RNA sequence: GCUAAACCUAGCCCCAAACCCACUCCACCUUACUACCAGACAACCUUAGCCAAACCAUUUACCCAAAUAAAGUAUAGGCGAUAGAAAUUGAAACCUGGCGCAAUAGAUAUAGUACCGCAAGGGAAAGAUGAAAAAUUAUAACCAAGCAUAAUAUAGCAAGGACUAACCCCUAUACCUUCUGCAUAAUGAAUUAACUAGAAAUAACUUUGCAAGGAGAGCCAAAGCUAAGACCCCCGAAACCAGACGAGCUACCUAAGAACAGCUAAAAGAGCACACCCGUCUAUGUAGCAAAAUAGUGGGAAGAUUUAUAGGUAGAGGCGACAAACCUA
RNA sequence: CCUCCGCAUAAGCCUGCGUCAGAUUAAAACACUGAACUGACAAUUAACAGCCCAAUAUCUACAAUCAACCAACAAGUCAUUAUUACCCUCACUGUCAACCCAACACAGGCAUGCUCAUAAGGAAAGGUUAAAAAAAGUAAAAGGAACUCGGCAAAUCUUACCCC
RNA sequence: UCUCUUACUUUUAACCAGUGAAAUUGACCUGCCCGUGAAGAGGCGGGCAUAACACAGCAAGACGAGAAGACCCUAUGGAGCUUUAAUUUAUUAAUGCAAACAGAAACCUGCAUUAAAAAUUUCGGUUGGGGCG
């Protein structure tokens, strides 16, 4: 019980597809391009996460002040509660002071 | 009418049959079989058209197509790729064995040129008159769609009018003369009903 | 506690496929001999008499 | 314990509820004093049934018929087939004016007509 | 039933006959009056704040004298604004799921049928 | 007519006339014993006995003297695999009595003699099963289950 | 997911499509304007920078308006921009004391005024601020015309402006029909506020009233296709005869 | 060898892009989904409290329309927990993605359905053959607990040392948690399977780069500076506030009704005693027939009576022949 | 053999022991005709009941109780005319059941009209044995509260007194 | 009722047949005596007893089972209630002034003072069974 009786379907990974053969390209755009571009500008994803890093509370705070006016009512309410809980957890709970 | 589940699986038995209900009850849910998307215009296999089996138990044999299923891209050929099953079995009788055909995918069959009974690939083109036809890639020749009996089974060449069947001379005669009167107004003129009372105006809101 | 068995199967006829279908059953062999052959009585004696 | 997801009909409720709820049939009168119902003859839909004697058409059509393409009727198609020949004939004669639009068949107002077009005051 | 298909043919004939007669009346109504609908109506907000097509009815008294008609409210109060956003976002989630699911089907379908890309 | 807007009537107004009616009635066999002149129909809910009286006289030219209608409830007890109640639509049953003393009896629409085919019918699939079944015989107990195909 | 536009921009998006986009251009500009009203319940700083006594540094100062609640009864009078102040106070003016809710209401008077342009007397509810502002404007008619929308803070006051502007634009002879000389004298005193009747007809109207007003201008029974096709047929016939 | 066990899809999540739906016919604000009569009926009004300050009473973060930086700085504050700018500086921007989930997961969703509640509201469970079921002669073996195959033989935390040999001999006071100390007759656990609990880089340390400079604006520097690695859990109250939903049970009231044999008496909130209402005593029952009943015995039974129907009073409250009663067990 | 039940209406419920068929087969047992399960078909027919009222003014002191006496207070449950308008006529809906509210085919709750013992409606015992203990009932020598917190239960159908 | 119980019937009961729960359960191959121990031992020490085994009774034990039971104590945990606990008059009402008026007054509004009715919050530890700390 809890373990399959048959082998999993075989998985074949294309080590030389378009994405892997061209992964990491232009990571030296700033060094080799007279510093016109920055490698952080090559990041694709959320507008509040391009070229930025932080903990869970900092991500929620940054997301609320950048796309908070565009979020859905349910999602915005959940984000506000998450900030309230994380504020209480980090600033009032822990092993070290 | 038609009651098909979102992930209903089509099979050899037609939908709505007694066997189909037992095979596919409304409550069962099976993995939807992956079907390669083929446009209706791109489909080139029709009933009554001889095709050659490329892969199977008996490859390279040509047989007429009796049924095609567009939902799963299925081709059925009579007398080819058929297994054996007992029909009409009862408790006391073992049953009678008959050959039952198996479906073939569109990539497992290949249309054959009428001039040369060899597998070939065809491409859709147009004639001078503009009618769309299929032209073989090699040794380009016109391959018309073979004639097949209709689904209902009525033969127009062997059709006899019944007691409640309108004659062609009366079903094609034009009696409508365009005017600026409604059916209600026209009928009262023909019937002769006279209504001198007027219709008082009402409020609509 | 309202769960029950999935007993919903009913017996149908396998004699004929669904009607009003373009596809028809293709048969390779006949059911019986068209004209039954009755060997003459005494053929066993003629087996010895090869000539 | 009431089934709130069931169709509410006249069969449910007390006597007052059952008598006031109907099934969709249009009324053909009104109630007078003493609960005496008065039926109006003009409120009863009178069926205009034509004479079917010697009628060529039949419920079915023989299969030996051409497969003519469908040509849905439009206002522009109706105007050209009916009104245009009348206007063209008078235009050539040289006696044409907007004042005589009612003469060609145009109806400036639907009032005073037994069968108004908008809003219509007749059944199907 | 001996010939079940006979009923379907008549029903198709009845609907076709009804379409022809209705179409002729519609074409004539556009010529004489120009109205696209045989029944009067208008676009009005209901009490729930959604735009609906209200089909007019026949009355003997004008609307400002109708006791029962004036109880019916055809305007949305400010507290319905928040619910309209909630219902709009609910459809947006439904719409987003349909769009994203279709792309997932195509991406998986190219794995087993690479000839589709080629 | 049903699913239509009836034009409102005022005192001295025009007669209400219907040229095309969408009402469809079906004659049914009564489940219990009924008088000879009594005829039973199934009519839509929007249809009344006054409309039905003019319906038969107007279309079928059947003189009717008394019309009585009742609404029959459809059982909602049936539940599908989702435990959702399945509703049988309600129908209105109308009882019509003939006017001039005529007696009506529901005919037998499926005579047994007509069902039996006097002409020969030979289905291809049926012939295959019948001939093989008769030719094949039950295993002889004296054979003890030994196959009869072998002639040795 | 995320909305294409922020929620606070949806109000101005509804003015891009529908009947709102068909409103007159001048009227649409007046709604989008967010001009700051005249301070009433607070004293403005008067300068942009001040010297903080604590550290002796030039710091920036800003005027933060105090929210004002206007009861629906204030739209039938001329309160002069005053209204109810819904706020909190500290007991005995001590920060350490408990905080209590306080509401300040203006002193209302039902004074009577006479308008020279409309030639009519009105019995309206006004405050002492309105009485002072009328005297500073030297007449009720001047007060109505000079005061902007965000300072009047009264729907009835905006309707008076619309009524007065139309008479200044139409040169309506209804103002003293029996006194032609007196009529011209009044219109020569308010000639500086002349506005074209096209633009003076939409002054003071709310967004809801403007939508209905524009709908009426666009409301008309559709032209029958018979009239349209008659023009098309005759036009084609006229061109047909030219070729002949 | 039974029960079972496995079996991958349905679909979903997070982004990006782009601003979305809403007239076939008929019906639908009255008791919604009801063809068809004289109305007058109107929307707008600071959130609070939990919580933190180890109580609490002033106070205590909550997108407000440019990321970064100035800066956690100026200021605010039982000057205390904590709150916190601006001038000024200036940003790239290519939807068609995944070191996301794979039926106890991912949306609750096969569905806001079944079901539960008078209502607001709460809220599921599950599916699995194959190319072909128009092959069921079918989708072979092994796998949890539970059983069956196959009941048991002195003696004892069930085992260990052993032994020719299962036991017999010898040795051995279950586990976790909480306490100074538990074989403890202290807590928890029938068992099987799945699910279920340590998130943060200020300083310091370690290992690279460069070096009186370091860093891809700002910042730090008397060997520093940049980058990485590496430290901070889960479940549980009684409560509080805001907005809704409830008087079909019950408490009282309103509208218009109904019931009360017989006998004794007298024009009785009278007597005896049925229907009816009530529930004194005792017994049975105590997961019961019943989340308050049964049998017998009792109180009232023409009245401050009993009762059907519709309506009213709603929580900072109602209502009360005051029992801190009753307001959907 | 029981009948403290019954029948109908109101309210409620919504086809829920009618017919046929079923690989059928669990209603707290049974079951082939098995059936209060599934499928299909059939049904309850209006006179009863519900659904009413042209407008404007103007009218309505004297209970009920066999209403006649008498005797009351708590003071009560039932009425029109004038003028104008007006003459079409039987539609629509309810009609079944062994039924409802209590999670159940629950010893409970459940309004009115008749029957006051039935002319209607039912079945306490699956079979056996006749141990203990337990529940209910009946009988008892001699004594008659000696039992017990207490004449509680039971039998019987009593007297007198105190507290509140 | 009892001295002093007894007999009988019915239900239950037990057996045969059908249907078929619930609390409970660390694992048990589950003995007595004496002693010992977290202070009350089927399991530890020393003696004694001891083929296996079901059914029917019994209620001394398993500190038996059932609702973190009741009972005292703890918490800078709650709530109700009372008040000469603390903090307030926002609200309500009554006066005063200002304002506003007429020519005097009222309504309204602002600021005060009185009460009313409420609102928020807390109940320091130490020691002491027959006290008045
Ligand atoms: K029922
Ligand atoms: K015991
Ligand atoms: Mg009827
Ligand atoms: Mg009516
Ligand atoms: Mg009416
Ligand atoms: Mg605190
Ligand atoms: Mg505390
Ligand atoms: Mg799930
Ligand atoms: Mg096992
Ligand atoms: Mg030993
Ligand atoms: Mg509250
Ligand atoms: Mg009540
Ligand atoms: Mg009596
Ligand atoms: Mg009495
Ligand atoms: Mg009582
Ligand atoms: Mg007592
Ligand atoms: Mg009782
Ligand atoms: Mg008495
Ligand atoms: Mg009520
Ligand atoms: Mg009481
Ligand atoms: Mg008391
Ligand atoms: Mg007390
Ligand atoms: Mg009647
Ligand atoms: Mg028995
Ligand atoms: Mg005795
Ligand atoms: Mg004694
Ligand atoms: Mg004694
Ligand atoms: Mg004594
Ligand atoms: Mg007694
Ligand atoms: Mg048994
Ligand atoms: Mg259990
Ligand atoms: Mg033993
Ligand atoms: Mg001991
Ligand atoms: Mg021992
Ligand atoms: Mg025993
Ligand atoms: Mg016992
Ligand atoms: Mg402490
Ligand atoms: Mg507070």
């Amino acid at each position: 019980i809890g373990i399959r009786l048959t082998l999993p379907p075989p998985k074949v990974v294309d080590r030389w597809n378009e994405k892997r053969a061209m992964f990491g390209v232009y990571d030296n755009i700033g060094i080799l391009g007279n510093f016109e571009k920055h490698p952080k500008e090559l990041i694709r994803g959320p507008i509040w996460l391009r070229g930025w890093k932080g903990n869970e509370l900092q991500r929620c705070i940054r997301k609320r002040k950048m796309v908070g006016s565009r979020m859905f009512a349910d999602d915005l309410h959940n984000l506000n509660k998450r900030i309230r809980y994380l504020y209480k957890h980090f600033n009032r709970h822990g092993k070290f002071r | 009418k038609v009651t098909l589940p979102p992930h209903y699986r089509y099979g050899m038995s037609p939908p709505g049959s007694v066997a189909d209900k037992r095979k596919n009850p409304p409550w069962i849910r099976r993995r939807p079989v992956v079907v390669e998307p083929i446009s209706d215009e791109d489909w080139y296999l029709f009933c009554g058209d001889t095709v050659e089996i490329l892969e199977g138990k008996d490859a390279g044999k040509q047989g007429k197509v009796v049924q095609v299923i567009r939902q799963r891209n299925w081709v059925v050929v009579g007398g080819l790729n058929t297994h054996y099953r007992y029909i009409g079995k009862t408790m006391d009788y073992r049953g009678t064995m008959i050959p039952s055909e198996a479906p073939l995918l569109h990539r497992q069959v290949k249309l054959v040129d009428p001039m040369d009974r060899k597998p070939t690939e065809i491409e859709w083109r147009f004639t001078e008159a503009g009618e769309r036809v299929r032209v073989s890639t090699r040794s380009g020749r016109i391959i018309p769609k073979p004639e097949f009996p209709r689904a209902d089974g009525i033969v127009p060449e062997t059709w006899i009018d019944g007691p409640k069947d309108t004659s062609v001379e009366d079903a094609l005669e034009r009696t409508y003369v365009p005017c600026l009167k409604t059916l209600q107004e026209e009928v009262m003129e023909a019937m002769g009903i006279k209504e001198t009372r007027k219709y008082k105006k009402v409020y609509w809101y | 506690t309202e769960k029950e068995f999935m007993q919903h199967a009913r017996k149908a006829g396998l004699v004929i496929p669904p009607e009003k279908s373009d596809r028809s059953i293709h048969l390779a062999c006949t059911a019986g001999i068209f004209d039954a052959y009755v060997p003459p009585e005494g053929d066993a004696r003629i087996s010895s008499l090869s000539k | 314990g009431a089934d709130r997801m069931s169709k509410w009909t006249s069969k449910r409720g007390p006597r007052s509820f059952r008598g006031r709820k109907g099934r969709g049939a249009k009324g053909i009168g009104f109630l007078t004093s003493g609960w005496r119902f008065v039926q109006i003859k003009e409120m009863v839909p009178e069926f205009v049934v034509p004479d079917l004697t010697g009628f060529k058409l039949k419920p079915y059509v023989s299969y030996l018929a051409p497969e003519s393409e469908e040509t849905p009727l439009t206002a522009a198609q109706l105007f050209s087939e009916a009104v245009a020949p009348a206007i063209e004939k008078d235009f050539k004669d040289g006696t044409f004016d907007p004042d005589n639009l009612e003469k060609y068949g145009f109806e400036p107002t639907q009032e005073g007509k037994l069968f108004q077009l908008y809003p219509r005051n007749f059944l199907r | 039933m001996p010939s079940p298909e006979r009923l379907d043919k008549v029903v198709d004939s009845m609907d076709a006959l009804d379409k022809v007669v209705q179409e002729r009346e519609d074409a004539l109504r556009l010529l004489q009056t120009g109205q696209e609908r045989a029944r009067p109506g208008a676009w009005r907000r209901d009490i729930f704040g959604r735009i609906i097509w209200h089909k007019f009815k026949q009355w003997v008294i004008p609307w400002h004298l109708n006791k029962r008609y004036n109880r019916k409210r055809f305007f949305a109060l400010p507290y319905v604004d928040h619910f309209l956003r909630l219902e709009r976002e609910k459809r947006a989630r439904i719409k987003a799921r349909k769009e994203n699911l279709e792309r997932k089907k195509a991406k998986i379908l190219l794995k087993k049928f690479p000839h589709l890309a080629e | 007519a049903r699913n239509v807007v009836y034009p409102l009537y005022r005192l001295g107004g025009p007669q209400l006339r219907v040229f095309r009616t969408n009402f469809f009635i079906q004659l049914v066999r009564p489940g219990v014993a009924q008088p000879e002149d009594t005829v039973q129909f199934r009519i839509p809910m929007e249809m009344t006995r006054v409309d039905l009286r003019n319906y038969l006289e107007g279309i079928y030219n059947v003189p009717v003297a008394a019309v009585r209608t009742r609404v029959q409830h459809g059982s909602n007890k049936r539940r599908d695999h989702r435990n959702v109640r399945i509703k049988k639509p309600d129908y209105k049953v109308a009882y019509v009595q003939l006017a001039h003393g005529q007696t009506f009896t529901f005919p037998d629409l499926f005579p047994e003699k007509d069902e039996s085919p006097e002409g020969s019918a030979a289905d291809d699939l049926y012939s295959m099963l019948e001939e093989e079944r008769q030719q094949r015989q039950s295993s002889d107990p004296r054979r003890g289950g030994v196959p009869s195909w072998f002639g040795l | 997911p995320l909305h294409k536009y922020p929620v606070w921009l949806w109000k101005r998006l509804q003015l891009r499509e529908g009947i709102c986009s068909r409103l007159p251009g001048h009227y649409l500009r007046s709604l989008e304007e967010e001009r700051t009203p005249t301070p009433v319940h607070y004293r403005p700083h008067g300068a942009k920078f001040k010297i903080n006594p604590k550290n002796g540094q030039r710091e920036r100062v800003e005027d933060v308006p105090i929210p004002i609640y206007f009861p629906p009864e204030s739209q039938r009078g001329l309160w002069g921009g005053e209204g109810w102040i819904l706020g909190q106070i500290y007991a005995n003016n001590d920060k350490l004391s408990k905080r209590l809710k306080k509401v300040w209401k203006p002193q209302l008077f039902e004074r009577e005024f006479y308008s020279e342009i409309l030639d009519k007397k009105f019995t309206v509810t006004v405050t002492m601020r309105t009485l002072d502002l009328i005297d500073e404007a030297y007449g009720l008619d001047f007060y109505i015309l000079k005061t902007p929308k965000e300072d009047l803070c009264s729907k009835f006051g905006m309707d008076l402006k619309r009524g007065m502007l139309l008479r200044l634009a139409r040169q309506d002879p209804q103002l003293h029909p029996e006194d032609p000389e007196r009529r011209a004298a009044i219109y020569d005193k308010y000639k500086e506020f002349a506005i074209p009747e096209e633009e003076a007809e939409w002054v003071g109207l709310t967004l809801e009233e403007a939508i209905e007003k524009q709908r009426l201008l666009e409301e008309k029974d559709p032209v029958p296709l018979f009239k349209i096709y008659v023009a098309e047929l005759i036009q084609q016939l006229q061109q047909q005869a030219l070729s002949e």
